[PDB]
């Protein structure tokens, strides 16, 4: 489009950000698809441990402050979930970091109690990985799926 | 400062579709009402059945602000142990009368403490270091 | 003469005011320099954050980001990791020269 | 309206048949048009945009 009136409407009205929910019944239409669905079951798995050199490479490989993904003009990290023998981060703790950098610092974290598509018997005995728990913007439990 | 300390006798080490993480079930040896359920990284700290572990939950380690990798000339509360994790308490529950359970999540590695004398000084804090000796 | 002035480029929109948290942009590079340089910057005991990023594979641009704890800038940390990447390629070149003599 | 030669394939559709069809004038050149400053192309996936 060839003037500023029609530009301000493909930016504000017909843009892809405001077309997240459909007008038919309010269901969301936009989301990740196949190799992203089948990597969240591996990244946010309980086996996924990351060293310090691996942890900051996955944060900056997705969030770049030059292109404007951060909110604090500096990439902030978390303390690891294992300290003494060999310091390690967990894969659910990378999801906490990518939500700590793209959500604004004035608001508090997201509080969500949801479910998955993967049953609690596939992971073993007495696991709770069907229950997705977000507390203060931190994935504490459960893997992430299409759901 | 130590918020909980006891000694737990392991009954079962369940790998359960994981190659590095086992589920531990351990009743203590001092009190009879209290149990443990823990997810340890069994590659770093291998735990067998009928071990005598020593579980301690502290609130900090001794003027820190945020994490920084360890250097020479430091001394921590983690120097006395073998396997230190870090995580948040997210849920409090009383199972019945005379028992109160707390739930921890060490970045997705979960823990459940049940007992009676831990309601004294286990707050709902977003920081409780967990330390295991032997 | 003329020093080349488009190869390394500090992006001032991501650069700290002290100088300790900067993001560079190198042209005509890929994982070859970036993964090898990130290994060497991360062995500096003063480096807080280091990782590289290729924005899109169709152009040959490499963003690397260094954050330090203070007391060393991201340009002083970049040039130690450029020095030790040279001095690491001079140990591989010397051990491999001797063993060809040692056959 | 007009019979005329009645051999089939009547020429010169006339000023009504220039207006009435799916094409006509009023659905091919008023309610839908062809535009300047547009392009079309085959699409291809990208996870880096």
């Amino acid at each position: 489009p060839q003037n500023e009136n029609a530009r301000a409407e493909a930016l504000n009205l017909a843009n892809t950000d405001s077309q997240y929910l459909t007008p038919t019944s309010g269901s969301p239409v936009r989301g990740l698809i196949q190799d992203h669905i089948s990597a969240g079951v591996w990244l946010t798995s309980k086996d996924s441990f990351f060293t310090r050199e691996q942890y900051q490479q996955y944060i900056y490989g997705c969030i770049r402050p030059e292109d404007g993904h951060t909110t604090r003009s500096k990439i902030v990290t978390l303390p690891p979930t294992i300290f003494k023998p060999y310091p390690l981060w967990t894969g659910k703790q990378i999801i906490t970091t990518v939500l700590l950098n793209v959500t604004p610092p004035d608001m508090p974290g997201i509080n969500l109690i949801s479910k998955n598509k993967i049953k609690n018997e596939y992971w073993g005995k007495g696991s709770l990985e069907n229950e997705v728990l977000f507390k203060d913007g931190a994935l504490l439990c459960g893997i992430l799926d299409k759901s | 400062n130590t918020l909980f300390d006891d000694i737990f006798q392991v009954s079962e080490v369940d790998p359960g579709r994981y190659n590095k993480v086992c589920r531990i079930e351990a009743a203590s040896t001092t009190q009879d009402q209290c149990k443990l359920t823990l997810d340890i990284n069994v590659e770093l700290f291998p735990v067998a059945a009928q071990d005598s572990l020593t579980v301690t939950i502290a609130s900090s380690l001794n003027a820190t602000r945020s994490w920084r990798p360890p250097q020479a000339g430091d001394r921590s509360l983690a120097d006395d142990y073998d396997y230190v994790m870090y995580g948040t308490a997210y849920k409090f529950e009383e199972v019945s009368k005379d028992l109160i359970a707390v739930y921890y999540s060490f970045g997705g590695l979960l823990m459940r403490l049940e007992g009676n004398y831990r309601n004294l000084n286990n707050l709902k804090q977003e920081n409780a270091y967990l330390l295991i000796r032997r | 003469e003329e020093p080349d002035r488009e190869k390394i480029k500090l992006l001032t929109q991501a650069t700290s005011e002290d100088g300790t948290s900067a993001s560079f942009q190198i042209v005509e590079e890929d994982h070859t320099l970036g993964n090898a340089l990130r290994y060497v910057i991360m062995k500096n005991p003063d480096v807080e954050f280091c990782g590289y990023s290729i924005p899109h594979p169709s152009e040959n641009l490499l963003n690397i980001r260094i954050q330090t704890y203070g007391e060393t800038t991201a340009v002083d940390a970049l040039q130690k990791g450029l020095k030790d990447l040279m001095d690491l390629c001079d140990v591989v070149e010397s051990k491999f020269t001797e063993k060809i003599k040692s056959m | 309206k007009a019979q005329g030669r009645t051999s089939g394939k009547v020429p010169i559709p006339g000023v009504k048949q220039a207006l009435e069809k799916k094409e006509g004038l009023f659905r091919k050149h008023m309610m839908g048009k062809r535009v300047n400053y547009a392009a079309r192309s085959v699409i291809s996936p990208d996870p880096n945009i």
